[PDB]
């Protein structure tokens, strides 16, 4: 405690009172002719103390310091995520013990648990007749690291592995579990620094923080400071001469993500360091986000012209990829303009995204499913691919990643809805030449002829199905005729009444010849397929019989209703078609009057049905969210829907921080 | 006695095609939202429309409690998709007396979270896990919803 | 770490293998004739179990927990704050330990450090007596936190209370001041508990935490965690049934105030704890106004189908005047609509303001003024007064109020228009009495006498003085007129000049004969007499009596532009009056052709006085703030340029959640 | 090298009646917040024109050092205002080379310095200092600039 080290890279005295041995190394680093008054000895001590102090990024100190530039550089084969060398690295005989400690990390990485422990007890009996306490206390550290992962990931996997996964794993044999519960039974960690040699004590203080949990404990107070400290900044939107709390924020984060990875310690895989990670960059991103629309009132230009956005690297793409969790993104993202911030040299983080892509189709495509190695990679992938589409990506790129999401991605965190957005915000920044149109072919193609038999039953997240994957491709694509399905339905002769439907909401993406043969043997007048065949406007313009069946279906609802409320029942469907009449009528389409006689079913029904005589407290101001453009339009013209809608706009805009509201109130309504 | 005001609820998960009993009880978290939300996935059509209104929607949930069960489980050592029911009660604010239950139940259900806490300090067991509401071209899904108090 | 003890009081098995205790006694405590199962030295042993575990609130356990209303209640006189029952219960002679332990910690509060350190040293001498061993830790951490305090509070008198106060008020002896250097030299707290006999660690283990600075630590990164799921909660239209992850956070600010109030300890007075109330605070009022407005289909209020509305209570307005400051209410007033906020339990709350306000008297009445009792009674009474925004005030009580703030408050930390800005705000809420009349009255008399000097200045960082105190007291009634105020203040035989400033100050209370003597001694004509006398009576109507002052002035600055320009040095000229000719000259109150000649030299009169000619790529958001209203809506009422301004306030209003932005975008220009 | 960007500023006092002189070498966090806001009341009365814009301005500084000067510091050891002059530089973007220097002055200034700094554990100093903006009823005052950068 004599002196401090800043997170700027400077130093200042605290405690000394005699000779300043401190700033004198730097007079000595300033000064050349000084120099070469040492000794060879002194020379070569020197020489040694500058690499060392230049390589771990001290420079200089206040009273000399000025624009200062520091920089981040990781050599860790884990952090860029190329497997594939780790994998071939391991098939190496090791030289010296430091060799067998970066390999049991790189076993421990690459999810192999299991002899990780073997290798760590081969390096804590090799290591005892030396003098070096280093390798022996991060033994001790990571082998306790991997017992409690071994402890934890059994309890997970017999709470709820038989029913997240489907069938029981059991990947960790008994006698193993067994023989490291029974050595690590009566283990603490309290007091392996306090017991073990002075030497180690004295010289090496400087390994006390990693014995117990206080060392994120101590990071993460600094951390809450910070976020209380942007937080009331942006509050009251104050300006931050020299140094700023999020350059200070994002040093502390990269070095302790350098010092975390590079001296091989197993703790930068769990949930706290993931709570730590997460919390500094979401900081990050919301103050960038925030940064960009500060008013300016008399001060900014002259300081901060030309203003100098934060510019996302990859080094802010693959902590983003590997930590983050899908939740948290649609959390964070929905308070920023994500699109805005740009994104500097793609050419690294597209090789990371196909190194993803291809390690993916590897393991996939292999029958051995190594489940340990699976179970914390998904979110990576996921949250890889999630961000992804924040970048223009190379055409082979393109086609690498759709080939592999559409083909060799599991179902089971992978729903078809969620699929298909996925690729959609994909594809947002992206073109749509013929090879990704080939994927999501080959993908259709693939889907429609897996779904043959009787007992295919398919679900989704949103009941998306194929039809708006068919529905993307006539956005962009214009004549695509598809030979395979046309083909697939010139086999198609009869009893496959599923196969038919399922096909027959593909009707655009087939030929001619394809959908005259479809037309035939056709389910003629369902009414949920009357619905469908007004999607888009297959049959145009409405028909007496297609008024006929809506009316069929309009007695069974109003008698299901008066049964439920006998029962007391309420029910909530997605196929909830009771907004639907309601708007059609309002628009004209159809001109019986006998919607009428059905007031009171449903409030989205009551409100469309009836302009004059709905009960304006019943409008639930979720149901805007919901319409059409050309809907808010006419909804606008309208007298009776208009006194209300204004004052329900002027309240949740005030009442609330939705955008897409403050946006329907502006553009339309006003 | 002062200020904090508690009450409870109920929370049961069924599976389709049989009558087991394999999933937690009691959910100290009850955490529930709802999603709806819409995009560009359709910016252009070929006009003259009645409407699809997509809407997308979504629900999510969570609960954390363990001891789920031990003999289905021990059955099921050696797809229906699972089936969600819901048990809470509501009280008169003008009487505060026990007159409503709130029945809920959704029939096709998703448990889906990361199968990994990874936590350096012992836990008190409680293993929590989301839930996401699914949905086919059928009819129904999502909520029904039953209303007590007949009195 | 047998068992895992909840917030609520509920306990769940953690680390037991054989017979639950717990389970045991929760069955005999429920169990009548089980507890009739046991002698008399049980039955004694059981009783006063069952007293201390309801002195703790163990209530039940889990599987059994239905409905559980713990009590909150502070019975420490410090915590209610009478200071007069303090200072008596010192006053009475030593009874026991305990009561000495107790009396010292009430120095503590009151501030005599110097007197309660020495009693504590006593105490720590004469514990040998009686053998207890949690006095004796208590003591040492006492006397820990004793010194901190010292020492800190000396080293910065030493540094900047000098320029705060301007005389070294050094309030210790410099003996005592060697005495405690020369006694604490070389302790670390860290191994004070590890060097106790082991008894005690056998037996006090618990209160280890409270040694190293870590008694803080856990529970603020706890708490930062519960921080990070509200949020996570927050933007998602959340409804969590049961114990919502809110409720956990009032509990810990709770048990954590009963933990370090009423046992005594001096950790209350410092910045670390304090961080802790003002955080969980923060987030219960954030979720507060968040639980107040949403927006539901048919099952969100069908879940808990009820709120406490977070109903602020006297626990509540003690931490609010604890442990706040005036710039974090401000970001609270200005997150947050406090003022939709429900007042409860409208009695302790005058009597709390009242014994601040005699606080404050007597100690500002005499020449007997303690700075040890002033480095902290400061904060809490800003914090009080300034909150009490929202009580319902009663009539003593207000009066109380009000002469506390204006006539015994110390000058130094508030100005004039500070205390102008702070006595509207408690009358926002509220009506102004005859009594507030005759004292505001009185405070402008005595205070105009008081500043009557030769070299004073009066200096305010708000601008505003008594003649505006005068001015809302004739808005809220102008029936008195002044009365002999205006006469005392009116006697000049010419005399000084500053009292002339200070004499058309109070123009609209002034006597008939008053404003005669103003017109004899001198008109009304000045610089600053425009935004004295057309800021009170003149105001418009009328005024080319004063064009050859605005020619003159036009002049002034159109030499300082082209002085500027020259040599570019720009400058600023706070007090922009050009800003209100050009509103003049907007508003029809000039008809002057001659304000043309100066266009180009002012952003805000180029704005005004030349429509056409204005380029509008040098927009400004910071107008778009504050505007006005009736001339605001004239022009609104904009022909050529309606579209510019309308535009400035979409992109600032997509861009931003101010809602004053929004309230002048819809209210006028819609 | 890569990516950290930092720059430095100066901060100079003074008290009137004679040229005296602290100075601090940098300004750690420098909080610069100028705050302008409106006030509630309905006079209204027709024949008046509002024109209030609330001008009033209040602005918020921050500065940390560990130098009082040591000269007249011992002098009192054993109310004449504190003006403040900032000392800064800026940049051409174009050009990225020194030529312009930016001089913030104000002649109205008093401390306000919060009296409960007091903490826990022995920390670096920093002992930090927040300002207000005060004026007289005479005229101007604050808010002065000098510019350079003449080439």
């Amino acid at each position: 405690y004599d002196y401090h080290f800043e997170v700027n890279g400077t130093v200042v005295r605290h405690k000394n009172k005699g000779f300043g041995y401190m700033e004198r190394f730097f007079e000595l680093k300033e000064s050349c002719d000084e120099r070469s008054k040492l000794s060879k000895k002194q020379y070569e001590r020197f020489n040694a103390l500058f690499n060392f102090f230049e390589k771990n990024g001290v420079i200089c100190m206040a009273k000399d310091a000025g624009t200062l530039n520091t920089s981040i550089e990781i050599n860790s084969l884990a952090y860029h995520g190329k497997y594939d060398v780790m994998k071939k690295f391991i098939e190496e005989q090791s030289v010296s013990i430091e060799d067998d400690y970066k390999k049991a990390f790189f076993l421990a990485c690459l999810g192999r648990w299991e002899e990780s422990y073997d290798l760590y007890s081969n390096i804590i009996l090799n290591s005892i007749d030396e003098s070096n306490g280093c390798v022996y206390y991060l033994s001790q550290i990571n082998r306790y690291r991997i017992y409690q992962s071994i402890t934890q990931a059994v309890t997970q996997f017999n709470g709820l592995g038989l029913l997240t996964f489907g069938r029981h794993y059991k990947p960790f044999t008994d006698e193993f579990l067994a023989r490291i519960e029974r050595e690590m039974t009566n283990f603490n960690i309290d007091d392996l620094f306090n017991g073990m040699p002075f030497e180690f004590q004295k010289k090496y203080k400087i390994l006390e923080f990693l014995s117990d949990n206080q060392f994120l404990y101590d990071d993460t107070v600094k951390l809450f400071e910070l976020t209380n400290k942007v937080r009331s900044e942006m509050s009251e939107g104050s300006y931050s001469f020299g140094m700023s709390s999020d350059i200070v924020v994002l040093l502390r984060l990269y070095d302790n993500l350098r010092f975390l990875y590079e001296n091989c310690l197993w703790s930068v895989s769990f949930h706290e360091f993931h709570q730590y990670i997460r919390n500094s960059m979401s900081l990050l991103i919301e103050k960038a986000e925030y940064e960009r629309t500060r008013d300016i009132d008399e001060l900014g230009f002259s300081f901060f012209g030309k203003k100098s956005g934060f510019f996302m690297e990859y080094y802010d793409f693959v902590n983003i990829s590997r930590h983050f969790k899908i939740d948290d993104i649609k959390n964070l993202e929905r308070s920023c303009s994500i699109d805005k911030i740009r994104f500097g040299e793609q050419e690294k983080i597209e090789e990371y995204l196909v190194g993803i892509a291809e390690e993916i189709t590897k393991q996939f495509s292999a029958n051995g499913m190594n489940v340990v190695f699976y179970t914390q990679f998904i979110s990576e992938a996921k949250a890889a691919l999630y961000f992804a589409k924040y970048v223009k990506l190379s055409e082979e790129g393109l086609g690498k990643i759709v080939k592999a999401l559409l083909f060799y991605f599991p179902e089971r965190d992978l729903d078809i809805g969620k699929r298909y957005v996925w690729l959609e915000r994909l594809t947002k920044c992206n073109e749509l030449p013929k090879s990704i149109i080939s994927i999501i072919d080959d993908f259709l193609v693939l889907q429609a002829e897996k779904h043959i038999d009787q007992n295919y039953s398919e679900v989704s997240s949103n009941g998306l199905y194929s039809r708006d994957y068919g529905a993307l491709i006539k956005h962009f694509e214009k004549n695509f005729i598809s030979k395979r399905l046309s083909e697939i339905t010139l086999c198609l002769t009869q009893d496959k009444q599923k196969q038919i439907d399922f096909l027959f909401k593909l009707l655009p993406l087939l030929s001619t010849n394809a959908k005259s043969h479809l037309l035939s043997f056709k389910s003629v007048e369902n009414i949920n397929d009357l619905m469908n065949g007004i999607r888009i406007g297959l049959i145009d313009e409405f028909t007496p019989e297609h008024e006929e069946l809506i009316i069929e279906y309009l007695e069974t609802r109003k008698v299901n209703y008066i049964v439920e409320k006998e029962k007391g029942i309420q029910t909530f469907s997605s196929n909830d078609y009771m907004s639907t009449f309601g708007i059609w009528y309002f628009l004209e389409e159809i001109n019986n009057s006998k919607m009428e006689e059905f007031i009171g079913m449903d409030d989205q029904y009551d409100f469309f049905v009836d302009p004059e005589n709905f009960d304006y407290k019943k409008f639930i101001p979720s149901w805007l969210k919901n319409y059409n453009d050309k809907l808010l339009g006419k909804i606008a013209g309208n007298k009776h829907m208009k006194h209300h809608v204004i004052e329900v706009l002027k309240e949740r805009v005030k009442n609330s921080n939705d955008k897409r509201y403050l946006e329907i109130l502006m553009n339309y309504f006003i | 006695m002062k200020t904090v005001i508690q009450d409870t609820a109920d929370v049961y998960f069924k599976r389709k095609s049989d009558g087991k009993l394999v999933f937690t009880a009691e959910a100290q978290t009850a955490s529930f939202s709802q999603a709806i939300s819409e995009e560009k996935l359709r910016g252009g059509i070929g006009n003259k429309p009645l409407y699809i209104l997509k809407s997308e929607k979504e629900i999510n949930l969570t609960v954390k409690n363990a001891f789920f069960d031990l003999e289905w489980l021990a059955m099921t050592q050696g797809s229906e998709r699972y089936e969600v029911e819901y048990r809470t009660i509501a009280y008169n604010p003008d009487t505060e007396e026990v007159y409503s239950d709130i029945y809920i139940q959704f029939p096709n259900v998703s448990p889906s979270g990361e199968f990994e806490m990874s936590l350096e300090n012992g836990n008190a067991l409680a293993p929590e896990i989301k839930f996401e509401a699914l949905a086919d071209t059928d009819t129904d899904e999502m909520a029904v919803v039953i209303e007590a108090s007949r009195d």
